[PDB]
């Protein structure tokens, strides 16, 4: 309305390349940031498919500790994940040994770590103590003990 | 012969150390042949002139090897008389005479009698070029740029480099010397070319010649037959070409090396 | 902007902010990288909530790990393979000061994060994978490894009859490694590329000025003190909008470059969990054959990992059914 | 911090701000001695100039030329400078002037532009595209005219072909208007390329001669020639200022400079655009200008919702040379009583003012650098600068023979956040 | 060969302003396609393995 | 550049060294994409010595 059209355009080109190239800087922030928001939806597919849908042996991949379940939850544009790890506690120290000679013959735990209290031998299982008596089905043989 | 490593100067009056500037101003070529113009000079009996005129490509590269002061200067300008400015330059005995004035001829030393170097090793009865002229353009006298160094037994070739190149009209010379001992024409190595002289006239510069002062003949030598030979030799001309050059300096902010950039593709 | 794109100048100040958040924008977009190489520093070392120590007597079943773990000799509490890869990573520097680039140290210190990989090495030498998954427990290291056997494939009775000639194995190995990065002179590729790209992407930006961008030259004080106020400006915004629009493709070229180290960084960070953290069943995951075990060692602007794999040979074919 | 985040209650964290930026102290002008009036004011004092056929170059030597002197004499016309301008001539240095004795029909005296084409540009003279210079002219009809027909403005009418810038020759030729020998002189089919306008002093102002002054001149490497007779001052080796030497506008920290310049080198560059050193036009001294030391300043605040006390931090800077020892409006930011603050504490990306730094190390909350970490808690509520902890000390016995199995265990449920999709958006 | 060289930069550095811009913008457009790419160049390395 | 940008005419390819290092930069980013193509395919398919 102010200024006369026909050398109104070498100010408005002046303010398109600027309005144009300030349109083109937020179109290529948003294709950065809607790659990094794939990296991360990418991930939640992946451990919905492994935490969610199943059991995972990932170390501190669906929580801290041992893995045992997961439960999703609807977020605002995300998902939230409710991880239920097993996390050991009242740990005691004993004294071990990595095998058991009692014929001459070498004895080795078929699971589990042999543990003794002090007096008895017991071989248990490696994240809960559950000792037990050493029998002959709970150990095999490879070898002479020497 | 070839000039392989020489004809790079200093390209703009700014310092910079460590730094690998690339360049577009006009330089000479690597590894391009030169011609030589081995001009006997006898001073005996009729003529003993052999310095020809020098169609002046875009600039020239001039070294000349000598004692003290065989080379005397150089002739510009197309018509070589009084209808166009002559850029006439005179290396005088402890001076420069750099004058543009028109001349009708240049002189010449007196081609003096048979008997012309049994004992006459007096130094007078110069050429005395500047025929007189009612149109000159003003002279640019100056300190001479002519330095020996005295060498003893042999072993030493004082080597005189100049570039004389026109650009937008303005004319400028490099120059450089080098007392290094040559064991071949144009020697191995490095010398980068300092500016030394500028000049703000404006003519059409198509042609070019030599000034040489040789009344007492020194082991001067002759050929007839043209081609790529060897021996010795009085001066180089090389026509300098546009070029893409890129330069290597020193921390000290010597230029250290340079290397071409339309010659060999592993220099590309 | 006010010190890059403007040399400290009032007038062209002025047609700065003319251009409106163009700026703050940029300032914005740098800072989230800033924080964000900090960020990725933290999955990738501050796995574990306490710092351990070695015991002053070291031995580990007659397995050697004097090559890893730090020698308190050293001013620099660092393993001698750390040394060696510090010292082949070459980090000019006062020109790009002068012209507004800066360069912020990160938070934490090349010394801070060998303390988190030692810490990451006495976990897993003396207590295994437990520590990553609660409290610390103590086991022997002869029966650590009867344990990541066991979880390839092979019985525990296999390692106790080669204990002293897998260690004569494993001792032979490690000191391989040592060699192996200072023969190969492109070794560190990946690590020296990360400094070599930002010392180009610097020197490419500091250089751009040059580019006189249709104005008479590149010097902004030139046309100053030459050229008159009313009409300069037309030359100045020319000016300013090259060099506006080549800070611009600076700034957007780091968030590419960012985006691929954050894919590199949650790699370590998962490879870290897995192969260090615990034994991965995941076949070439954690090296080439069946893993067992795995080392993290500092390095500049990354990490290197020394993966401990099994691998068969001397081979004999029978007849089955 | 509020300002540049556009709120009123900023969060705890750090915040770049701002950059803290010495300012110079005085200003420094240095001119070489010589200072010997320009004698191309003689120019405005004559009367014939020349006539344009072999155009000469009054080159101007090594004086001053004081262009008010030449402003002071008599109004000028055209004045047109589509190069430096015309009016700040002074305190900028001009390496060579060139300058011609010039006069045209006052028709074409507004055709001095290097686009008018014809017989003034083709034939006459040529001015490049890439050109600067000015246009500067006066009255010149009265002083010398003809009643019948000033002959001696004669010119080049025609030759040979265009005549290109920044050549002079005389078109001493007949042109070939027809199939005729032109050798020989002729007027039929070979006419002599030449033309008189034949002005008169009785008639308008567009046929009217005007002296023409075509200022040629160029920036250039070489020393400085021609800017005035403006007073050179003194020389400082520390402190910065505003130079001006040799009308290089700049500013920065002047000192001696130990590179070794060649007997004739001028001017020092790094690997950068800026002009690192610098030859001192008196004295022949060789200077080493480096910009006045600055940094970037952030602040360190624990957000207004807890309380008002900020840190800052003034980013690589050995702080306890530039910013304590700040003389009064040494610096444009100001807010200068934080000069020595309540406790300095150095660290590698610049020290910490407003903050004391505490032997006992603690998990922290806003980062800095370089393993330094900042919060807000007691020694009596205060910002301190701990050394941020790695976490617990911890040592566990590893032996030959000792196990640690746990007899318990806790089914813990802990949390993790993941974006999936952003909002969707669409321009026109 | 129509417009006059001394302004025809004039209307050539407004055409090779749009021209290199638009250029820049496919060198930039290609480095996210081929970030993606990468992203699914390892997915398909690490299910090989 | 030199012939997407200008038509091979030493008029325009003047303009456009003038503008300093936007197409260095270019044709190294390209580089760097055609590297990470033939990379691509080596951890895909050559896992196998
Ligand atoms: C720059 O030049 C100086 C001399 O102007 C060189 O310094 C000399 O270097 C030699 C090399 O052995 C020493 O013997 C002299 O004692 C030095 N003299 C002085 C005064 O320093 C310097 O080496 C040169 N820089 C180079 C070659 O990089
Ligand atoms: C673990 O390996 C290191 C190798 O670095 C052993 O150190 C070597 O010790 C022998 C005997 O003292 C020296 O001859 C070598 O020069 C040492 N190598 C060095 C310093 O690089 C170290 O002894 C080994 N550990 C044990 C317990 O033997
Ligand atoms: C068994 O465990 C107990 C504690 O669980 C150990 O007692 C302390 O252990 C901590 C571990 O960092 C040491 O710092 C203390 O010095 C120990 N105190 C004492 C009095 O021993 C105990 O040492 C462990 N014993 C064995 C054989 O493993
Ligand atoms: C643990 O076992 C080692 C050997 O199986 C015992 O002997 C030590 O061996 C190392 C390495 O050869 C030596 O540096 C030590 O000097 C040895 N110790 C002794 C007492 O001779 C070691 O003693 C055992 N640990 C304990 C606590 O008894
Ligand atoms: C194992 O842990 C559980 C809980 O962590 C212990 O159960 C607690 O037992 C005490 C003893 O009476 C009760 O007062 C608490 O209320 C129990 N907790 C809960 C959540 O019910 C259990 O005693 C622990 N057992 C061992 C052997 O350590
Ligand atoms: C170890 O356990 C056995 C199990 O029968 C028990 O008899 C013995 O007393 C225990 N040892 C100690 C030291 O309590
Ligand atoms: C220089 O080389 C060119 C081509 O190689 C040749 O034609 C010319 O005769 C040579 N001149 C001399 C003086 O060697
Ligand atoms: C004069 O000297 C030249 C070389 O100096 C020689 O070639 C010539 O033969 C000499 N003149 C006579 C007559 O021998
Ligand atoms: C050359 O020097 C002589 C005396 O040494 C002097 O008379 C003469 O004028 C000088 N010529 C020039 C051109 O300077
Ligand atoms: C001239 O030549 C004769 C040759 O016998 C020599 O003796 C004499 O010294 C010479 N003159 C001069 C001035 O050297
Ligand atoms: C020399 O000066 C006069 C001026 O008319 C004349 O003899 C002649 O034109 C001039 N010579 C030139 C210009 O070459
Ligand atoms: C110089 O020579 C060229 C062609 O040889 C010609 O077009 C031009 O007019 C000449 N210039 C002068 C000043 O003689
Ligand atoms: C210019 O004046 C300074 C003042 O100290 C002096 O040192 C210098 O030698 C003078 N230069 C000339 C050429 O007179
Ligand atoms: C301070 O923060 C708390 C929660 O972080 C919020 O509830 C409270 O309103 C805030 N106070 C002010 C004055 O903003
Ligand atoms: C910092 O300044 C102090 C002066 O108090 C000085 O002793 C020290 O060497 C300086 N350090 C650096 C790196 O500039
Ligand atoms: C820190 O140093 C001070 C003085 O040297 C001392 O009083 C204090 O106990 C130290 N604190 C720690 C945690 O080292």
């Amino acid at each position: 309305s102010r200024l006369d059209p026909p050398e109104a355009e070498v100010q408005i080109d002046r303010l398109i390349t600027g309005r144009l190239q300030s349109l083109q800087t937020y179109v290529t922030q948003q294709l950065i940031r809607a790659a990094e928001i794939r990296a991360s939806a990418n991930l939640a597919a992946t451990k919905m498919s492994e935490c969610v849908l199943g059991q995972s042996k990932r170390v501190d991949f669906c929580g801290k500790g041992y893995h045992l379940m997961s439960f999703p939850q609807s977020a605002p544009h995300g998902v939230v994940f409710l991880h239920v790890t097993y996390v050991p506690a009242q740990e005691k120290n004993f004294t071990t040994a990595p095998a058991i000679c009692h014929d001459g013959k070498a004895h080795f735990p078929r699971e589990g770590v042999f543990v003794s209290n002090g007096t008895h031998w017991f071989v248990t299982q490696r994240n809960f103590y559950e000792p037990q008596i050493i029998t002959t089905d709970n150990t095999f043989v490879s070898g002479n003990c020497d | 012969t070839n000039s392989f490593t020489r004809g790079v100067y200093y390209p703009d009056k700014v310092f910079r150390s460590s730094v690998l500037h690339s360049t577009q101003d006009l330089f000479l070529p690597f590894f391009s042949n030169v011609t030589w113009f081995h001009a006997i000079s006898g001073t005996n009996g009729t003529k003993r002139f052999d310095n020809p005129v020098l169609p002046f490509n875009d600039g020239v590269y001039f070294a000349s090897t000598e004692k003290s002061n065989i080379i005397r200067g150089w002739i510009f300008g197309t018509t070589l008389d009084s209808k166009t400015q002559s850029l006439l330059i005179v290396n005088n005995a402890t001076n420069v005479v750099i004058k543009v004035c028109e001349f009708q001829f240049c002189n010449d030393p007196f081609l003096d009698v048979y008997y012309h170097k049994n004992n006459k090793s007096w130094m007078e009865s110069e050429f005395r070029v500047y025929s007189s002229a009612n149109n000159c353009t003003f002279e640019y006298v100056s300190q001479p740029f002519l330095m020996d160094l005295e060498g003893k037994q042999g072993n030493f070739k004082n080597l005189r480099e100049f570039v004389f190149k026109n650009i937008d009209g303005y004319f400028k010379i490099y120059s450089k010397h080098t007392p290094i001992n040559l064991g071949r024409d144009l020697p191995q190595g490095f010398s980068a070319l300092e500016p030394l002289v500028d000049l703000p006239i404006g003519i059409n510069i198509t042609r070019f010649q030599t000034l040489l002062a040789l009344h007492r003949s020194y082991l001067t030598p002759g050929d007839s037959s043209s081609g790529w030979t060897a021996g010795a030799a009085a001066y180089y001309v090389g026509y300098l070409q546009p070029r893409t050059f890129l330069l290597k300096y020193n921390e000290n902010g010597t230029i250290t090396d340079a290397v071409d950039c339309a010659l060999d593709p592993l220099s590309e | 902007c006010t010190m890059y794109i403007c040399g400290d100048s009032t007038e062209c100040s002025n047609l700065l902010l003319q251009y409106g958040s163009f700026c703050t924008q940029l300032k914005r977009a740098l800072t989230g990288i800033a924080v964000e190489q900090d960020k990725n520093t933290q999955e990738v070392f501050a796995q574990v909530k306490q710092i351990y120590k070695t015991p002053p007597i070291k031995y580990f079943g007659g397995f050697n790990f004097s090559q890893i773990l730090p020698d308190p000799s050293k001013p620099s509490k660092r393993s001698p393979i750390e040394d060696l890869l510090f010292n082949k990573v070459t980090l000019l520097i006062c020109a790009q000061k002068f012209n507004g680039l800066t360069v912020l140290p990160p938070l934490l210190t090349d010394e801070m994060i060998a303390q988190y990989t030692s810490a990451l090495l006495a976990g897993t030498i003396t207590s295994g994978w437990t520590f990553g998954a609660g409290p610390a427990l103590q086991i022997p290291f002869p029966m650590q490894m009867a344990y990541r056997f066991n979880g390839i494939g092979v019985t525990q009775n296999v390692l106790y009859e080669n204990q002293k000639l897998i260690a004569n194995q494993f001792n032979s190995a490690i000191g391989k490694i040592q060699d192996s990065l200072s023969s190969t002179p492109s070794a560190l590729g990946k690590l020296q590329d990360v400094v070599n790209h930002n010392a180009q992407a610097l020197n490419t930006l500091v250089k751009q000025l040059s580019s006189k961008f249709g104005a008479i030259s590149s010097v902004l004080n030139d046309i100053l003190s030459r050229l008159d106020p009313p009409e300069a400006e037309v030359q100045i915004d020319r000016l300013i909008t090259g060099r506006l629009q080549s800070l611009q493709t600076y700034v957007t070229q780091q968030l590419i470059r960012a985006a691929e180290i954050r894919a590199s960084a949650n790699l370590a960070a998962t490879k870290m969990s897995e192969c260090v953290l615990g034994q991965s069943k995941r076949v070439d995951f954690c090296g080439k054959g069946y893993h067992l075990m795995s080392f993290p060692q500092s390095a500049p602007h990354g990490v290197v990992f020394l993966h401990v794999t099994y691998v068969p040979a001397q081979e004999k074919n029978f007849t089955t059914a | 911090t509020k300002c540049t985040l556009k709120s009123f209650t900023v969060e705890k964290g750090i915040y770049q701000t701002s950059n803290f930026r010495v300012q110079p102290t005085e200003s420094i002008v240095r001119f070489p001695n010589i200072t010997n009036l320009c004698p191309f004011d003689e120019v405005f004092n004559a009367t014939r100039f020349a006539s344009v056929y072999a155009w000469n170059r009054k080159r101007i030597s090594n004086c001053v030329a004081d262009y008010s002197v030449l402003y002071n004499f008599a109004p000028f016309f055209a004045f047109k400078c589509y190069g430096v301008s015309p009016t700040k001539l002074n305190d900028l240095c001009f390496t060579n002037v060139y300058a011609d004795s010039f006069v045209i029909r006052g028709n074409e005296v507004s055709q001095i532009a290097p686009g008018q084409t014809g017989n003034i540009a083709d034939y006459n003279y040529k001015l490049p595209d890439d050109f600067t210079g000015c246009v500067i002219a006066w009255n010149s009809n009265k002083l010398d005219s003809k009643v019948g027909g000033n002959y001696n403005y004669r010119y080049r009418l025609f030759r040979k072909s265009n005549l290109k810038p920044f050549e002079r020759d005389i078109s001493t030729e007949i042109y070939q208007a027809g199939n005729k020998p032109c050798n020989g002189v002729a007027g039929v089919n070979c006419y002599f390329p030449l033309q008189s306008y034949g002005f008169r002093p009785t008639y308008g102002v567009g046929h009217q001669p005007y002296r023409v002054v075509v200022l040629s001149f160029e920036l250039l490497h070489a020393p400085a020639t021609v800017c005035g007779p403006k007073k050179s001052t003194n020389l400082v080796k520390n402190k910065c200022v505003n130079f001006n030497f040799n009308g290089l506008t700049g500013t920065g920290v002047l000192t001696e400079s130990n590179k070794k310049f060649l007997p004739f080198q001028q001017f020092g560059r790094d690997i950068a655009d800026t002009t690192d050193a610098v030859r001192d036009p008196q004295t022949l001294e060789i200077l080493d200008i480096t910009p006045c030391s600055f940094g970037g300043v952030s602040v360190i605040t624990p957000g207004t919702n807890t309380s008002n006390q900020v840190a800052v931090l003034y980013q690589g800077v050995n702080c306890t040379e530039v910013p304590v020892a700040i003389h009064a409006d040494q610096l444009t930011p100001t807010w200068r009583v934080y000069s020595t603050g309540s406790n300095v504490f150095q660290t590698r990306a610049g020290c910490l003012i407003g903050a004391e730094y505490v032997n006992s190390s603690y998990e922290c909350d806003i980062p800095i650098g370089a393993g330094i970490c900042a919060s807000y808690q007691t020694q009596s509520q205060s910002i301190i600068a701990y050394t941020m902890s790695l976490g617990a000390e911890n040592s566990v016995a590893y032996s030959n023979n000792s196990i640690a199995i746990p007899t318990n265990f806790t089914i813990s449920v802990t949390t993790e956040i993941l974006p999936v999709s952003m909002t969707k958006t669409s321009v026109d």
